[PDB]
RNA sequence: GAUAAGGGAAGUCGGCAAAAUAGAUCCGUAACUUCGGGAUAAGGAUUGGCUCUAAGGAUCGG
RNA sequence: UAUCUGGUUGAUCCUGCCAGUAGUCAUAUGCUUGUCUCAAAGAUUAAGCCAUGCAUGUCUAAGUAUAAGCAAUUUAUACAGUGAAACUGCGAAUGGCUCAUUAAAUCAGUUAUCGUUUAUUUGAUAGUAUACUUGGAUAACCGUGGUAAUUCUAGAGCUAAUACAUGCUUAAAAUCCCGACUGUUUGGAAGGGAUGUAUUUAUUAGAUAAAAAUUUGAUGAUUCAUAAUAACUUUUCGAAUCGCAUGGCCUUGUGCUGGCGAUGGUUCAUUCAAAUUUCUGCCCUAUCAACUUUCGAUGGUAGGAUAGUGGCCUACCAUGGUUUCAACGGGUAACGGGGAAUAAGGGUUCGAUUCCGGAGAGGGAGCCUGAGAAACGGCUACC
RNA sequence: CCCGUCGCUACUACCGAUUGAAUGGCUUAGUGAGGCCUCCGGAUUGGUUUAGGGAACCGA
């Protein structure tokens, strides 16, 4: 039951530590590291099956395989992936296309359809509108402070030069 | 040990907080904030064991989750916030102001003050030095800092610090004759006129002060926060007490005075 | 690992200790980087508080500054001459702090040329005298040939390091902690430091 | 007792000489004031020796403690060893012992210290592995 | 006169015979002792080739 | 309460111990045991071994929902409520337990960081010389499964972001450098480059002895803060994020504007902390008198390494460092202190254990992750 | 009154062939697991992107 894992040039078993990113491994916590049991990659006849995927199909057919299809679970769900999908440009509606699979409750059926993300509304605008005008309030109340810093030091120099012309 | 510490055993609190043995194994830890751990007084603590509003810790959570609870103007859901001198505590929903000032006794006295004094704070100045693009700035002992301050403000001076805006009013420049008050050492709270104070390079300088009755008493500068241009003229209300020491033959008469 | 703790050390009485507790993470070390001259390679390294170094593996330029002109290029290190720590650094051309190294004189022969209007070297070589007298009379206009006129008086260097110049070659120190910040800069050797490493050299 | 006498050429870090403003043909010295009221010694000012560990003329800085005692080793280069004699009260007998200390100090060239003077040292950074101190102040013994 | 898997004196009156050790440099070396020894005790490490570097001199000349 | 009594003789006065007497936050044990309050409790020997169950998880209106989940027909055919799973974030370094190791070590009181790192909190803090908003994976889910067995997981098919990786939206002038041409006794210029903050290096500011032949912060103290020039960099970051409300302006454009918050992010300060650190102070032992320096011992110079100082390590050099004022070695049925009992005074003895500090997780060692661990209710190896 | 040897019994410790035995610590020498750094390497993989079919060419 020891799975095959890529990179391992060998017929047989080998002892891997394994890490995060890994086939063959899921990290229970972060950072952690198991030393694992695994299959090389080379397929020899001790193994109990073998994961195969069809790349061209030749002349017949098969049972339950090439005659026959299962559709997509889900459909796109970001904005531009959408548009790619259905070749959409970049002025139509996006949230008229959006593929809604249809939910039944015992009569009251109804659709369900996927939110999509990174879509421009006059909230985000508002946002980008509000940042800007934060960052550039910011800089005109800096410019006030040092300007009147600036008086502060520029009254008590001079009033410090008639005072010491006094004496 | 391997990280920093989040409990505090119950005979490890500070001692001005009044606490109980018996009441548990644990004390409020005040959180990271404008004051020290040891000087500070978390709000669990002043809003149970002081004004007794709450019965306990959970109701003091549903006090604060509630934007009642207001320190220096600014409203704290933090449960173990730390509270430190001349903070300004504010209950709205009562309509009620406090500001956290030493007794005579070396306690965190509840002090009732105005709205229109609960507007500013006193902050006694720690250091003073030019930060990014050639900006000078102070730090009051509260880890405020300002900007643009006056140009003769240095450490030991104590600014008056306006609330809403947080910008500097005016300030007091430490030298013979100010009132101050004492924040730590075995005179805390007391009040008393700056006398003579005394220089020891590399070592710890003294402040001798006196008392509006005339008992001089010295103590470390770090201790000493100046409140007043001079005597008798704080800028912050003073608790019920004026700041003076009385022997405990003085307390005895004056218990019996008013309860015999 | 490698640890920088003083407990393993005898006493100042020449006491042996005992050990007091395992070695700590807040006290490690790491294997030096033994930067050489060749293509750039550098690794990252994590330190204490998320903060990061850069270990120089290998490294091909650097930044190297003239003291006495206040001008600083980037140019290529030609190889080590001498290390005051261990010869075996020069033997085997690794680039640490304190190492004397050569680098190619050709940008700053580029701004003095520029600014002073003068030539280096002192070398009437068959092909390089030609360069020298094209360099002494160029396409130049006329407020430019003040200016020139101006910076000279503050345009002849001292004869140790014009006689380099007709190498192409400077001698300067390192500066800067490759093994630390990644880079490999440096200053020219210029006055009784120089004199003294050429002593040194020479031997 | 030349200052050019290690592989690598000794001096002070950052303090530029150029060779080429004009005449005063002598390196500039850097020195400072430690303060507490020691005074500089001359040798640190108008001195050529270069030293990264002396008080005056170097990168360390004097605070802490401020001690006192008889030198009884100069053996070591630029390393002195002072003895500290005191007496240990013990209360059971109201009495007292005589108990002694032994503190390596560094000792810079601007100052000349032989066995049986007494010194006078500030706490520095940790110099060394048993240096902790640093000479400011030598009388003759 | 040689070599021999695994075992290693079970052979034999008996380790007979044979094997094992072996030069030099460095390290380390017990009981006991007539204080001289025991001692190469015991027992460890090193060793080629090539290209270099350093130290150890003689006679002249103030 | 500053106290004694019995015992050697036929009898006596002594020395001298034995015995008596009282206490123990001092243990065990025997007998006995009605009531209320309070309250220690597998330390001693075995830091011996452990069946089994539990002891660390966590979602707000404010990161990611097409659950083939429940509910609503209601403000809604892009989603909108409630709500498993899973991705992301944080915590899991606190706590609790124990006393094995440990004798200048721990620890106590005092110092130092002008010798450093610091999540978080709290203050400040950045206009920098495709944009009505970029990509393409992947989990959950469906389906095919392999192993006796594990909190094992593999093919294959979809699909998100505050995950991963990229990327513009910006002021006004002024300063420095090169400088085609040109005016010509030293000037005007076209045309180019550089301006923020991070990194690295070099070089400049960062001031102050009083009479004839020009202004600058802090410190006891600095190469401090800060500013400037020249460059440098596998170019740090100066918001492609979320929730509520949605108002105002008319040149009505799906225009321009803008309120309260969430989460972010650079630097400094502050707080919570760490790491090293000065001075002085430990029980018994000489049937331990010399110890350390081969292979760092003491110091010097340069480097490497570290968050940073330092023989911490390396290279070269010198021959130093401790000791009868007891070093070094050995023992401890030794974790240290706050404290406890007794107590005229002076002392004697106890302190594993409610608090503080240290150390460990069967024994060693090595690490990942992370601000923080040499973590063990984390990993790796050996016994 | 009293001394020592001798006889019976009991307890404690000492010396002692056995190159005796065990437990704990330190350690020379030889072997040496596993991390970490480093050096190549290159199952696989996306395109620094360009190929009339893809042909030169980059990143993980």
């Amino acid at each position: 039951g020891f799975p095959m894992k890529q990179g391992v040039m060998h017929p047989t078993r080998v002892r891997l530590l394994l890490s995060k990113g890994h086939s063959c491994y899921r990290p229970r916590r972060t950072g952690e590291r198991k030393r694992k049991s695994v299959r090389g990659c080379i397929v020899a006849q001790d193994l109990s099956v073998l994961a195969l995927s069809i790349v061209k199909q030749g002349d017949n057919e098969i049972e339950g395989l090439t005659d026959t299809t299962v559709p997509k679970r889900l459909g796109p769900k970001r904005a531009n992936h959408i548009r790619k999908f259905f070749g959409l440009t970049k002025e139509d509606d996006v949230r008229d296309f959006v593929v809604r699979r249809e939910v039944t409750k015992g009569d009251k059926t109804y659709t369900k359809a996927p939110k999509i993300q990174r879509l421009v509304t006059p909230q985000t605008l508002q946002r980008k509108r509000a940042l800007k005008a934060k960052k550039v309030k910011n800089a005109q109340q800096q410019r006030d402070a040092a300007a009147e810093y600036a008086q502060l030091l520029a009254k008590r120099l001079h009033e410090r030069k008639e005072e010491r012309a006094e004496i | 040990a391997r990280g920093p510490k989040k409990h505090l055993k119950r005979l490890a609190a500070p001692s001005h907080w009044m606490l109980d043995k018996l009441s548990g194994t644990y004390a409020p830890r005040p959180s990271a904030g404008p004051h020290k751990l040891r000087e500070s007084l978390p709000l669990v603590v002043f809003l149970r064991n002081r004004l007794k509003y709450a019965l306990n810790g959970r109701e003091v959570k549903a006090i604060m989750m509630q934007q009642h609870v207001q320190v220096d103007g600014k409203v704290r859901t933090d449960t173990t916030y730390p509270a430190g001198f001349m903070d300004v505590i504010t209950l709205e929903a009562t309509n009620e102001h406090f500001r956290l000032v030493y007794d005579v006794k070396g306690k965190f006295a509840v002090h009732r003050i105005s709205a229109e004094e609960a507007a500013y704070k006193l902050g006694k100045v720690k250091k003073v030095q030019l930060g990014k693009k050639g900006v000078p700035y102070v730090v009051t002992h509260d880890g405020r800092t300002i900007r643009y301050p006056d140009p003769l403000i240095r450490a030991n001076d104590t600014v008056k610090i306006d609330l809403a805006t947080g910008k500097i009013d005016d300030f007091i420049k430490f030298d013979t004759g100010r009132l101050v008050m004492v924040t730590g050492g075995r005179n805390l709270g007391r009040v008393g006129v700056i006398v003579h104070r005394e220089k020891h390079e590399g070592g710890f300088d003294l402040v001798h002060i006196k008392d509006a009755l005339e008992n001089t008493f010295v103590t470390r500068l770090s201790n000493v926060f100046v409140i007043g241009t001079e005597a008798g003229k704080p800028w912050v209300s003073l608790p019920k007490g004026k700041g003076i020491k009385l022997s405990i033959s003085e307390e005895r008469d004056r218990r019996r005075a008013q309860q015999g | 690992g490698i640890s920088r703790d003083s407990r393993h050390k005898r006493s100042a009485t020449g006491a042996k200790r005992a050990q007091f507790r395992k070695k700590r993470k807040f006290e490690l070390g790491r294997q030096p980087a033994n930067t050489k001259i060749g293509p750039k390679r550098i690794h990252s390294v994590r330190t204490r508080g998320g903060n990061q170094k850069f270990r120089a593996l290998r490294v091909e330029t650097g930044n190297f500054s003239w003291g006495s002109e206040g001008v600083s290029r980037k140019t290529r290190i030609a190889g080590v001459v001498y290390h005051p720590s261990n010869n075996e650094l020069v033997r085997t051309n690794t680039l640490t702090k304190s190492a004397v190294v050569q680098i190619d004189a050709t940008p700053f022969r580029q701004w003095y040329e520029n600014h002073y209007g003068a030539t280096l070297g002192k070398k009437k070589g068959g092909a390089h005298a030609a360069h020298a007298a094209e360099v002494a009379d160029a396409k130049r206009s006329r407020k430019v040939e003040r200016k020139l006129a101006a910076r000279s008086g503050a345009a002849a260097i001292e004869s140790a390091v014009d006689s380099q110049f007709g190498s192409g070659r400077l001698y300067a120190v390192i500066s800067s902690r490759p093994g630390q910040s990644g880079r490999c800069d440096g200053y020219i050797l210029e006055g009784e430091e120089l004199a003294f490493y050429l002593r040194r050299l020479t031997a | 007792l030349t200052v050019q006498s290690e592989r690598a050429f000794q001096k002070q870090p950052h303090i530029f000489t150029n060779p080429k403003a004009k005449a005063n043909k002598k390196t500039k010295r850097w020195y400072k004031d430690v303060g507490l009221g020691f005074k500089t010694p001359k040798a640190a000012i108008e001195g050529s020796y270069i030293d990264k560990k002396c008080p005056f003329a170097g990168t360390v800085s004097i605070r802490g403690k401020i001690l006192t005692g008889t030198v009884v080793s100069t053996k070591m280069h630029r390393t002195i060893i002072i003895r500290r004699d005191y007496l240990h009260y013990v209360p059971k007998y109201n009495r007292y012992e005589k108990r002694h200390k032994n503190v390596a100090a560094h000792v810079s060239p601007a100052f000349r210290v032989e066995e049986g003077d007494v010194v006078t040292v500030g706490q520095c950074r940790p110099i060394s592995k048993t240096v902790r101190f640093n000479v400011l102040k030598v009388s003759a013994g």
